[PDB]
């Protein structure tokens, strides 16, 4: 089993001496396929200058991860791990990695060159790697978009602007990165405006709420854990088909923002290849 | 014994690549394994016909035109199986008796015919195949009258 | 008859059987040897049979052609009627309460429809896999 | 001849434009499982993306005009978006045929 | 006859082995190939990362045995333990994040740096598929919700987190089950633990401050049949102590799920 | 011709291609052919049964 | 396709305006549409 | 652990029993003892077959049962093989459910379409091949949003008030399809989840930031949309809008609340078994990477 792709594209000398050094890279394909056009390859086909960040991971969950193999005249030679074994993936360069290390994969946001990025187009087209990045800054990075997307309803404040200006450089071993802010043009983006509203919406209902249905289980007794929660519920204070509809508006906003939360492991780090050029990671996904 | 009933499974129609007369479209090369055959590019040495009746007009060219063109591989991959149960009897090579001679050209059969709805069956996805790159060549000929 | 005048756009989904045609020698295959992928023994022994071939255009201009021929089969129903807006945009509503059940009663339409994830999920996820629903098609009116 | 038939669908800011173009489409609740035909004549963007592959594509096939015995050495071979394009061929141009 | 490349190989690896070198003040107890090696996210730049041995969770852990820890407290007064207590339990109710599993050792090397293998996958055993080594929870660690023996249990390492004393003090709890179903798990761990559960609400009931977070975490570790699991004895540095063996473990090594 | 013949697949499951002459010697041809018609490998012979 | 429906007609009995439009489907039947 | 499991019958099969068992080749069938030779009576579903007429408890000791793939009728037996993580093996549409290429797939009880086919295809002196349905993952977890709001729903309403939203409840739609759903309603595997689920949904309203919480109020008179105009009702019961708090504390008080909406919706999540890539045209067989 390997995949193959075809570059219709004529193909410089200069852009296949970068295209040689991607031994292996981390290439969505949407759909697994004996044969596949170039313009499927990367995150470029699902680019937008509108909605930004959060679809590109929603769209990006259901890719099929492939590595890079070998190249011939004008195809590329991809080539799918098997569940479990070592492979030599290249990094995407934004953080240096070491031993024992978590691996995830998010959409790009490029703050200049990163590492090992080579740029190489090909008549507009463009080539955008997703991210391989340790897990904790991914939880830590999306924790901070999240917050941006809460904190840019309301930019005007002194202490806001600051806050952003605290929270926007995240750091990790010799790193020194500046969060990209979602909200360009002071609009905020229907990404962030649908995300948040999937949180600020369980968090007026589950206020709402939480009361009637502890409530029948107060009276009832166990360990009885349950019963005393209700009395710090109280500390910060009637319709049938209202009741009904509003436990369908619940999960419907609880559920989508599961893929901002959940975030399954693709590889995990051991030994490290010198100037973290490439790393052997297990393969998983 | 209180009934009889009949039975029948028939063997699949055979095709043949070559015999196809889509085949004189093709070229076909047998070949041991693309390996070595690592460079996509093919050169070729393209003629050019001449007109000399022209006086003053000597052609710049000694018509020898070089043209390079590209290779598209594509895999040709199915499953396919076979009952390792039956496959002993193949294994251990019975003589004995004229029902166990039965069960063993039975077991030839079946798995000889295992192979052979797999093996030249292939064909059938290597004619399609080629249709699926000879289709890519294709221009739309609304494309064509205009260009 | 109001002031108003309704175009009606409809997709029908045709299928065709194209013409094709080509050169003589055209291209070139070429055919590796069947190499057999022996997966690890269970009884059932499935095995992987494997080939690559290689293709070159030997022609060098467009020696194939084609172009659409016949129609077989319309699998559209080729049917009319209008489009439910009030299931397409279930959300809306008059802000009077008697007022949008009277136009239910008129429309045919039961109640509104409770919040749904698809309205949620293309809220931020924009259509092009969904522009093939494979449901019918109908007439989608203009004014 | 005439420079436009409908105000209320060429025009910006129609009513058109806040129906069926999704952009003002996403303020609304809707759902995908009712497909709109005419969705895609009001797009900002499905209109503009299949326009420059038409754009790009026809020249495409101009660069390939002329046969390889007097042009420059060249593969020939169909354009991305030519094959592709015969489920839309109607609407690839927006030309809204028939 | 020719071309017999059965010959040429002598014996596959399916375990995928990563020589980590280790400092000596760890070596002791670790020598014996049966440990998890679990690297710890220091703070201070050099290093970011230390590996520790899971027996040195056992000096600051809860519920084991205070007998255990007068032992373990002479153990591992050296560099290591005394830059550990110094970090991880600084950390406030922190340790899936600090913490990260990678798998057991198979060789150890001596000298003044203690170079070990240690598989991340499959089977550990000495070369030469000769003796098969086993790994080895601390006893009092050990423990099963079904005391009956199952067909083939998966183990796991919980990390409980009381919040009851303004210090938090977290259990470790390797345990072998049967259930391989995570919703189901959680399920059976909402009953055992309700002072803790009632604990991630006691600390709401006095202390907004500072976020509670997980009861505990669960993730694969392997399985390994009802005859495989033991209860021993081992010995390093004469300070003898028993331990719960297990024989033929294979290394599975899932990610960490929190959940309160 | 064929991509491949049947035969050289026998090789690939570890079968030998003689052993099959081996079943044509050991069939007594008699039985051989009642059978081949049987499994419908000569469907210009074939007959129910 | 796309059809017209409604339109009025620019330039003694009267022209009567039109309110509905018909149609043909794969039966062949005439289709109704207002 | 084992790569294959065998069966044995004890009704003999004839020429449509054995061929109701080879049309069913490469099917999902569930174990629960994961012998080397399980005898039929612990084959399928039908063991935890239930008088009391229930569907949760079916599904709670359906979540233990190891999965199990078809193949190869050698006849008399089952002849099962073991999945093994990370991989692919084809396997047959069985669930009333349209696929698509790589959704996610999950195991769910069975329940009669509406019209029902009832074809058990299996029988012998009483026991039958129950096979559960093989799902699409948002259908899945649905019905278990369903059964959730069921048992929320039930408390403190009279009879009629119980079955009202019941009428649209138990008739769930999707993708042209229609499933009618018989219901425990109260079996103690809904009460014990929905304990968790009001323990999750009052820290959740708890653990939710003061800035949060009011970003709905912060955007209600900062736009206007319909889509806000159904958020405007809910949150209502029947202007102004505060702004503190130091920036440092958000990153504590949002990432505790991340582990409660996980713990919110575990009980409404089930783990994947199947992801869809080559979908056959005649919408029967289906290859997945990934099994159990």
């Amino acid at each position: 089993a390997n995949i193959f792709c075809t570059f219709d594209h004529k193909l410089s000398i200069a852009d296949v001496g970068k295209l040689t050094k991607l031994v292996a890279a981390v290439v969505p394909i949407p759909q697994r396929l004996h044969l596949i056009k170039h313009y499927q390859l990367g995150l470029h086909q699902f680019v937008d200058h509108t909605r930004g960040y959060v679809r590109l991971r929603g769209l990006l969950r259901n890719m099929t991860l492939t590595l890079m193999r070998r190249v011939e005249g004008n195809q590329i030679l991809l080539h799918v791990p098997t569940h479990g074994l070592l492979y030599t993936v290249l990094n995407t360069g934004p953080v240096t990695w070491e031993k024992g290390d978590a691996l995830c994969v998010l959409p790009p946001l490029f703050h200049g060159p990163l590492a090992r990025e080579n740029l190489l187009t090909l008549g507009q087209w463009e080539l955008v790697l997703p991210w391989i990045v340790p897990m904790p800054l991914a939880l830590e990075i999306n924790q901070r978009l999240l917050i941006m997307g809460l904190f840019s309803l309301d930019r005007s404040y002194e202490e806001v602007k600051a806050a952003v200006q605290q929270l926007q450089t995240i750091t990790f071993r010799d790193a020194t990165f500046t969060i990209p802010d979602p909200v360009i043009d002071q609009h905020l983006l229907i990404d962030m405006k649908t995300a948040c509203l999937s949180m600020s919406m369980v968090a007026n209902l589950a206020s709402e709420l939480t009361m009637t249905y502890v409530r029948k289980l107060a009276l009832e007794d166990s360990s009885m854990l349950l019963v005393k929660c209700q009395e710090l519920l109280m500390r910060l204070d009637v319709s049938p088909d209202d009741e009904i509809a509003r436990l369908s508006a619940l999960f419907v906003m609880l559920r989508q923002l599961d893929d901002l939360i959940r975030e399954q492991v693709v590889f995990t780090v051991c030994d490290v290849s010198p100037d973290n050029k490439s790393a052997t990671c297990i393969f998983k996904g | 014994f209180e009934a009889i009933f009949g039975t029948f499974c028939n063997r699949l129609e055979w095709v043949y690549f070559l015999t196809s007369g889509l085949a004189a479209a093709a070229h076909a090369i047998k070949f041991h394994d693309l390996n070595k055959l690592t460079t996509g590019k093919m050169l070729f040495h393209v003629q050019v016909p001449r007109v000399a009746s022209g006086a003053g007009l000597p052609t710049s060219r000694q018509t020898t035109i070089m043209v390079t063109k590209y290779s598209e591989k594509s895999p040709i991959t199915i499953p396919f199986e076979l009952s390792a149960a039956c496959l002993t009897y193949l294994r251990e090579t019975f003589e004995g008796t004229i029902l166990d001679k039965i069960l063993n050209v039975e077991a030839m059969h079946t798995v000889l015919r295992a192979l052979k709805n797999t093996a030249d069956a292939m064909e059938r996805g290597l004619i399609h195949s080629f249709l699926q790159t000879l289709l890519r060549k294709a221009p739309p000929y609304f494309v064509v009258q205009t260009l | 008859h109001p002031g108003f005048a309704l175009t009606a756009v409809r997709t029908d989904t045709f299928e065709v059987d194209m013409l094709l045609y080509s050169g003589k020698s055209c291209t070139s295959v070429i055919i590796n040897n069947p190499i057999v992928t022996k997966e690890e023994r269970d009884i059932s022994t499935t095995y992987h049979v494997t080939q690559n071939i290689n293709t070159v255009d030997m022609g060098l201009g467009y020696t194939s052609n084609t172009c659409v021929a016949y129609v077989n089969r319309v699998r559209t129903d080729m049917g009319v009627r209008v489009q439910d807006l009030f299931r397409v945009f279930p959300m809306n509503v008059y802000r009077h309460d008697e007022v949008d059940r009277w136009i239910r009663h008129a429309a045919g339409v039961e109640r509104p429809q409770l919040l749904d994830t698809e309205t949620i999920s293309m809220l931020t996820f924009g259509s092009m896999a969904a522009a093939t629903v494979h449901g019918q098609k109908a007439a989608c009116e203009l004014i | 001849f005439a420079a436009t038939h409908n105000p209320w669908a060429s025009q910006a800011g129609c009513l058109s434009d806040v129906l069926y173009n999704t952009r003002h489409r996403e303020r609304l609740g809707y759902n995908s499982k009712f497909y709109s035909p005419c969705a895609q004549y009001f797009n900002t963007e499905e209109i503009i993306a299949a326009n420059k592959t038409l754009f790009k594509t026809i020249d495409e096939y101009l660069l390939r005009a002329k046969d390889c015995i007097r042009g420059d050495t060249d593969t020939q071979y169909v354009c991305v978006e030519g094959t592709e394009q015969l489920i839309e061929n109607p609407c690839r141009l927006t030309q809204e045929a028939l | 006859n020719t071309i017999s490349v059965r010959y040429l190989y002598h014996a596959d690896h399916q375990a995928l082995t990563a020589r980590f070198f280790v400092p000596e003040g760890l070596v002791e107890f670790e020598a014996q190939p049966g440990a998890l090696l679990i690297r710890m996210e220091t703070g201070c730049d050099s290093p970011r990362h230390l590996y520790i041995s899971l027996y040195l969770l056992g000096i600051r852990a809860s519920n084991v045995s205070a007998s255990t820890r007068c032992l373990l407290e002479s153990v591992y007064t050296a560099s290591a333990a005394r830059a550990a207590l110094q970090w991880l339990d600084l950390g406030p109710h922190l340790l899936h994040r600090r913490l990260e599993t990678l798998g057991c050792v198979k060789t150890v090397s001596l000298g003044i740096t203690s170079l070990l293998t240690c598989v991340m996958r499959g089977y550990l055993y000495n070369t030469l598929k000769t003796e098969v080594f086993a790994l080895m929870i601390p006893k009092d660690m050990y423990l099963t919700w079904e005391e009956t023996r199952g067909r083939l249990q998966y183990v796991y390492l919980i990390i409980v987190y009381d919040y009851d004393g303004p210090e938090t003090r977290p259990g470790i709890y390797v345990l072998t089950s049967s259930i391989a179903h995570w919703q189901t798990l959680v399920d059976v761990a909402r009953g055992k633990f309700a002072r803790e559960r009632c604990s991630f609400v006691n600390r709401r009931i006095t202390r907004p401050r500072q976020i509670p977070l997980c009861t505990g975490v669960i993730q694969k570790l392997g399985w390994c049949l009802a005859d495989d699991i033991h209860t021993s004895f081992l010995v390093h540095k004469e300070l003898k102590l028993s331990v719960v063996r297990l024989d033929n473990f294979s290394v599975e090594l899932g990610d960490f799920r929190e959940f309160v | 011709m064929e991509n491949w013949s049947a035969l050289e697949l026998l090789p690939k499951v570890g079968i030998p291609t003689d052993f099959l002459t081996h079943v044509k010697t050991s069939a007594g041809e008699e039985m051989f052919e009642a059978l081949r018609i049987y499994y419908g490998d000569d469907p210009e012979r074939y007959n129910i049964h | 396709f796309f059809f017209p429906v409604g339109l009025y007609l620019p330039e003694t009995v009267r022209n009567a305006l039109p309110t509905t439009a018909y149609l043909l489907n794969r039966d062949r039947a005439v289709q109704k549409i207002d």
